[PDB]
């Protein structure tokens, strides 16, 4: 199952 | 020598996005990284 990405600042 | 920043795999999300999974230090990236050109 894929991870969600964290957003860049 | 120096430990280059790289190690970029392919992680496909359900929306059909080609995102990268940093194996460098265990990180995620949506599109192309800095050194990955």
């Amino acid at each position: 199952p894929p991870p969600l990405i964290p957003p860049p600042p | 020598g120096a430990t280059a920043v790289s190690e970029w795999t392919e992680y496909k999300t359900a929306d059909g996005k080609t995102y990268y999974y940093n194996n460098r230090t265990l990180e995620s990236t949506w599109e192309k990284p800095q050194e990955l050109k």
